């Protein structure tokens, strides 16, 4: 499976 | 493939893994999957699972990862205030 990273609240 | 910048379990951004089935939108922690490494190859995530049973789920919960199939789906699920989106019984109908 493919993983992103995004901003954390 | 589109998909959502916000695991569908807790709501908040950060390292997310990201749901192979077609058109699912959805991404999640590894922490929120209680897994601790990413799954390998193809992988659809736990929207696609019954709650209560082994059999695919067919009818969804708009807020969180809870779904269900056609024989777990009447009375688990509910049009919320928010334009009738479905949801679970973790969720305030009025305010999900
Ligand atoms: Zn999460
Ligand atoms: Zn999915
Ligand atoms: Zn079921
Ligand atoms: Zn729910």
């Amino acid at each position: 499976a493919r993983t992103k990273q995004t901003a954390r609240k | 493939q589109m998909h959502e910048d916000y695991c569908f379990q807790c709501g908040d951004g950060g390292e997310l893994v990201m749901c192979d089935k077609k058109d699912c939108p959805k991404a999640y922690h590894l922490l929120c999957l209680n897994l601790t490494q990413p799954p390998y190859g193809k992988w659809e995530c736990p929207w696609h699972q019954c709650d209560e049973c082994s059999s695919a789920a067919v009818s969804f919960c708009e807020f969180c990862p809870h779904s269900f199939c056609k024989d777990h789906e009447k009375g688990a699920l509910v049009p919320s205030a928010l334009e009738g989106r479905l949801c679970c019984s973790e969720h305030d109908p009025m305010a999900p």
